């Protein structure tokens, strides 16, 4: 996993 | 380069919940973190 886990929405929506 | 505050490729903006988050364009990922200061 080279990408960080997103906690708040907005980017990529969901 | 123009002073310092946000890392290269970071957008500071609010989410659906209305909180100021940050998104890194390097991996392309939203990560709610407070940028550290190295001085």
């Amino acid at each position: 996993a080279p990408l960080s886990p997103m906690s708040p929405p907005g980017y990529k929506l969901v | 380069g123009s002073s310092s505050g946000l890392p290269p490729g970071w957008e500071e903006k609010q989410d659906d919940r209305g909180r100021s988050y940050y998104v890194d364009h390097n991996s392309k990922t939203t990560t709610w973190s407070k940028p550290t200061m190295q001085d």
